[PDB]
């Protein structure tokens, strides 16, 4: 299908970033969305082939797109502002008319400063021992708090192996500190098995929460550990008892 | 009795110098009365025929975003027939659509087209069903089953049960002094001397409307089919046609020939001969 | 430019009926719907213009009139629950495929709780020693979860459980806070419990 | 596929020496669609030559009529300069106002 | 009256 790169930006207000979409192979129809928080995609810009037909929706002249040899398209945003802070959408079709295929999408945060950005703690919260003995059931419970922007992935690892069955992520994060336009944030996940696969002291559970931030490329001057992109997790082991 | 309405299409690509140019041409019968070039300076569908200027002005907007749509969408074809056919993107190439509808007395659809050609030859045509396709060749199959899928068919069917049909009926009666009465043809044979035994009968129709005529030469009562010059019936530039027919006959034997004429704005057929 | 409405619940494993108004529609414009799933691109379910279409999960059913039509899920699943738009890309005959969403109807989906055992548990956190966490759960899908008042108080969200080794579904909600005032027993007071909600103490 | 022109030239009316008249040109049956057509008065191109827009026929072949104000005279001739792809050099049919 | 066919190849 379609992919683009990065998944997270996270990006100092006044710098230049780049959106790259590599489409499906032999499609000559490629459109660029935006979706702001809470809302839905709303039209970019048009490539027919190599050519860009349709730029009406382009906020300004800041927002530079390119698809040079009718396959990977690129939208260069000059000077980032608060305001690009979105999603930013590829699709492809098989013709202008046909239906879309949408990528996974871009989602770029534009910060004052990058001092803002943090990397979450990662706590785990081992099973109710009135659960186990009402329900039969354990459920853990994953807490990612004080991380910023809200980049994040949390993933769930028994004995090594990523579990999707039995787990619930939060939709969207809380804000500790709503007051404030940079807020940090938190965020919760839950992990149910059955009582004995709890109950057994060789079974290892990990909560893994991968962090897009900085990188090595970005410069940092302040005291605490560098907030690059990172993996943050906290483990919990079964329990006999 | 019936009549019908057909809308043209000329998409031709060209390697270098710009984009491709599209244009549109509308007729009712054969009358001309929109036009669309996008080479025009501000370019927009145009009134061409005096009875579609009393249409609004969300129409002629509406006809005119249709027609600059076109112009990007022909674009698309041009570059996909390329890839279709292994082409190079140096070669200049036509596309060309006619698409319309018939009707009858009681204003019903007879039949609906809609008919592609690229570079003349066909390419894809809408079957008289209004639900299938018939690919002239194996890059058009590709189109058929991409417009199969996307359930193409579903929207010709209705806008020539509806739309076309519809907005024919109005032009027809808005423009009923011209488009419903027919012009006879004024007819008249002339005669030119070529050598001392043969001498050319030219038998004229001059300002007759609709195109559709039919001029045969005929000696003792016999068809002379295959002895007649017949030249293509020609537009006069006011809306009506012109067509002669020749036959090279003996001196002395003019009187001898016979030329039949048949039109719709004709009462019975017409037979001339060259008064001396 | 099309209508439809803000949101709509249904059950797991019912059908789903999503309306649409289009009454501007020219006799020649698609009806097409697309789909957001949480945190995903969209994606196109199903188009049409007059008759009705099918699928194995969605049909589309159209309006005489053509002045309103309705997406049809038959089987409807937890996987389901999006954000559905209905389209009209064509626009009146004024625009090439480019896609208007733009305000749609967002799905929820329920799950089938058909033995709720709602109940307030504490977690205590596995390496830390002051860290705990109350976990709300085995409610039923009539149960709704308030957002608390107070700042230093975290409230999340409910959101559904699938352990599909067992065919087992489940809600909970989850709240914490550093007040040395905050209990579990207190915790959701916020929201309006089932009154059989277990409380071990 | 590539089709040759056919060329027709011919006014509006019987011509009369003196009055004003419409002079045509019209090519037909002719692909693909570029075509140069020149109105001709003794040897000389005339300017601001109007044309039709572009049709064709059942058999997708083209036709355009040019068409020009004229008055024709015993003194001057004219005629139609016509070039296409499928013509190696340009064809000059003279207006013979008996065709 | 034209309609859009937005369809392509």
């Amino acid at each position: 299908g379609v992919s683009q790169s990065p998944r997270y930006k996270v990006a100092k207000r006044g710098q230049d970033v780049a959106l790259r979409c590599d489409p499906i192979s032999g499609h000559v129809s490629l459109f660029w969305y935006q979706q702001a928080l809470g809302q839905g995609p709303e039209f970019l810009t048009y490539f027919q082939n190599e050519a860009q037909l349709d730029k009406s929706g382009l906020p300004s002249d800041r927002f530079f797109a390119e698809r040079p040899e009718g396959s990977v398209s690129t939208l260069k945003i000059q000077r980032t502002q608060q305001e690009d802070s979105a999603v930013y959408l590829c699709a492809s079709s098989l013709g202008q008319a046909y239906e879309q295929y949408f990528g996974p999408g871009t989602r770029l945060t534009v910060t004052e400063d990058l001092k803002n950005v943090f990397p979450p703690e990662v706590a785990v919260f081992e099973p109710s021992e009135a659960e186990i003995s009402h329900t039969q059931k354990a459920t853990l419970v994953c807490l990612a708090t004080g991380f910023y922007p809200d980049h994040v992935e949390l993933s769930w690892w028994v004995n090594g192996k990523e579990v999707h069955s039995g787990v619930s992520t939060d939709p969207q994060p809380l804000k500790e500190q709503p007051a404030l336009n940079d807020s940090r944030y938190a965020l919760s996940s839950r992990l149910r098995v059955s009582a004995t696969f709890w109950q057994n002291p060789r079974n290892h559970f990990r909560c893994q929460v991968q962090f897009y931030g900085l990188s090595e490329n970005d410069e940092w001057t302040q005291d605490r550990a560098k907030p690059v992109t990172q993996i943050v997790s906290a483990e919990a082991w079964g329990r006999a008892d | 009795g019936s009549h019908s309405m057909r809308y043209f299409y000329t998409a031709m690509s060209r390697p270098g110098r710009g984009e491709p140019r599209f244009i549109t041409v509308g007729y009712v019968d054969d009358t001309l009365f929109v036009r669309f070039d996008s080479d025009a300076t501000s370019p927009r569908k145009e009134p061409r025929a005096p009875w579609i200027e009393q249409e609004g002005p969300e129409y002629w907007d509406r006809e005119t975003q249709i027609s600059k749509t076109n112009t990007q969408t022909y674009r698309e074809n041009l570059r996909t027939a390329l890839r279709y056919y292994n082409q190079s993107e140096a070669g200049s190439h036509i596309i060309q659509r006619m698409y319309g509808c018939d009707v009858g007395p009681d204003g019903r659809l007879l039949r609906g087209y809609d008919q592609y050609a690229y570079d003349g030859k066909d390419y894809i045509a809408l079957n008289e069903d209004l639900s299938s396709w018939t690919a002239a060749d194996t890059a058009a199959q590709i189109t058929q089953r991409k417009w199969e899928a996307a359930r193409v068919a579903e929207q010709d069917r209705a806008y020539l049960e509806g739309l076309c049909v519809e907005s024919l009926r109005r032009y027809l009666e808005n423009g009923k002094e011209t488009l419903q009465r027919a012009d006879p043809p004024k007819t008249h044979v002339t005669h030119h001397p070529i050598s001392d035994h043969e001498v050319t009968l030219r038998c004229w129709a001059l300002g007759f409307y609709p195109a559709e005529i039919t001029l045969t030469w005929q000696r003792d009562g016999e068809d002379q089919t295959q002895d007649t010059e017949l030249v293509e019936t020609r537009p006069a530039g006011d809306r009506t046609f012109q067509k002669w027919a020749a036959v090279v006959v003996p001196s002395g034997e003019e009187q001898r020939y016979t030329c039949h004429v048949q039109h719709e704005g004709l009462p019975k057929p017409l037979t001339l001969r060259w008064e001396p | 430019k099309t209508t439809q409405p803000n949101s709509m619940e249904s059950n797991e494993e019912e059908p789903v009926h999503l309306p649409c108004n289009h009454s501007t529609i020219s006799g020649t414009d698609y009806i097409h719907w697309y789909r957001q799933l949480p945190s995903q691109g969209p994606e196109y379910v199903i188009h049409g213009l007059t008759s009705n279409v099918n699928n194995r999960m969605a049909s589309l059913a159209i309006a005489e009139d053509r002045k309103s039509s309705t997406l049809i899920l038959h089987r409807a699943t937890l996987r389901d629950a999006a954000v559905y738009y209905c389209i009209l890309p064509l626009a009146g005959g004024t625009s090439y495929g480019k896609l208007t969403f733009g305000q749609g109807t967002i799905l929820t989906v329920h799950p089938n709780i058909q033995n709720p055992d709602p109940a307030v548990y504490q977690l205590r956190d596995s390496k830390s020693s002051d860290k705990s966490v109350c976990l709300f759960t085995d409610f039923d899908s009539q149960t709704n979860v308030s957002q608390s008042k107070d700042s230093d108080v975290y409230i999340t969200d409910k959101t559904v459980l699938d352990m599909r080794s067992m065919d087992f579904k489940s809600n909970s909600a989850v709240a914490w806070s550093n007040k040395s005032d905050f209990a579990c027993a207190n915790a959701f007071n916020n929201s309006i419990i089932p009154e059989d909600t277990f409380f071990p103490s | 596929i590539q089709r040759t022109p056919k060329i027709q030239v011919y006014s509006r009316h019987p011509a009369e020496n003196g009055k004003s008249n419409f002079l045509n040109c019209y090519v037909s049956g002719f692909h693909p669609s570029d075509i140069e057509v020149d109105l001709l008065k003794n040897g000389e191109r005339i300017e601001k030559v109007e044309h039709s827009d572009l049709s064709f026929s059942k058999d997708w072949s083209f036709y355009l009529l040019y068409y020009t104000e004229f008055t024709p005279t015993e003194k001057d001739e004219y005629a139609c300069r016509v070039n296409h792809v499928t013509l190696s050099q340009p064809k000059i049919v003279k207006w013979d106002r008996d065709m | 009256e034209e309609y859009l066919k937005a369809w392509t190849f």
